[PDB]
């Protein structure tokens, strides 16, 4: 918890920055400068291919980075705005749930440690796919829903 | 000149491929939080060991 | 003409490899495309 | 059982289309077009060894999708007509708890996910052997009991 | 004229029968809940992969 930073806009909030483990992982769809100067000013390598920006915690004065786990079992997890349901290869919520500029907020397992980062997400109808950034023992791997928008 | 330009040009090129093939490469291991570069991996891309 | 006539098409000028050449790799084509078709048969046969 | 994803596709209905998982299903012997407009205008890929027909589900009606699984314990399942028992690797009801027109119906297990749909049957005495589609891991299968006619 | 006519119709055969390969071996695919094609077999058939 309380891991969450502001990506800020000139005039407005865009999305936000989560530390996670030793490295610290923005959204590359969200654009702005962290509200933290000292992670403002650090150097991000850019990646379209899985939409991030990442970089490098300074954790000899960053300790405060989450727990993570590459884990996905079927169930419920705290993505701060409510719980999500996964099941099969995807995340779904509540359609009046999601919104724009919650970008870059990260799914929480029971034992509060993430396991995705949100990015956007689809109306399915009834319910909303969720569009996140997750990863695998070895790299990092994205989930896209079909029609899903950045938020 | 031009022969020499031409032959200057391809090296450019093939070491412009290259570096971008290594970014590609190496992307999903330096954008994954918790991951370890491979040793072999790293020898190939030409980079530092792990995170360090 | 001292000579008889030249008759039905298959005694036509060599250097003809061309029409063996264009047969053979319109042949082969089919031969491949047939091979592939058997192989998928004989698969979707076995599945049930 | 408690869900219905059974829409009509003809005035004379002669079986149901349905939505498991991600694709919508219908036999392949039954003539009409699907109701509620959106699965009308599907495109179906059709095959006859399978008697089997299926359409990508729209997105925005995604959401009302069946639960799906390949998974099936030898027990009993549920459907809209009572229970069936799954026995030596096949599905069987008693007769006359289906007729013809009540094909294109998902069978259930205990978590409410489909595990097969009924094509028709084969009645022998007082039970009747279900011919239906059925999955396994990465492929789709059929079951047809000698004598089964067609639903 | 007539050479023409059979070798363009023997391609025209040879190409049928990868359409109806590429039909037969992918529908089974696609029928399947998750449409859960391999990554060699969507690079051999020329096809899309479920997310696409």
């Amino acid at each position: 918890n309380d891991c969450i930073f502001e990506v800020k806009h000139e005039g407005k909030v865009t999305g936000y920055a989560c530390l996670v483990g030793d490295k610290v992982m923005k959204p590359a769809h969200v654009k702005g400068t962290i509200d933290n100067a000292d992670l403002a000013k650090l150097a991000f390598k850019r990646s379209s291919k899985y939409d991030l920006e990442c970089a490098q915690i300074p954790v000899h004065m960053k300790s405060d980075a989450s727990k993570f786990t590459h884990e996905k079992p079927e169930g419920y997890y705290n993505w701060h705005h409510g719980a999500v349901q996964y099941s099969g290869g995807r995340f779904t919520i509540p359609t009046g749930a999601g919104k724009p500029g919650d970008s870059g907020r990260p799914i929480f397992d029971n034992k509060g440690r993430v396991v995705a980062i949100v990015l956007g997400g689809a109306n399915e109808g009834a319910r909303t796919a969720l569009s996140v950034v997750t990863w695998n023992k070895d790299i990092v791997t994205k989930i896209t829903p079909e029609g899903a928008e950045e938020w | 000149s031009v022969a020499s330009f031409v032959l200057l040009s391809m090296v450019g090129v093939a070491v412009g491929m290259c570096m971008c093939a290594r970014r590609r490469c190496i992307t999903p291991y330096e954008l994954t939080p918790g991951a370890t570069v491979p040793f072999l991996l790293s020898l190939i891309c030409c980079i530092r060991t792990a995170k360090a | 003409a001292s000579h008889t006539t030249l008759g039905v098409q298959d005694i036509s000028a060599t250097a003809m490899s061309w029409v063996q050449k264009i047969t053979g790799g319109v042949g082969l084509v089919v031969a491949v495309a047939a091979l592939i078709l058997i192989v998928v048969l004989c698969v979707s046969f076995s599945r049930h």
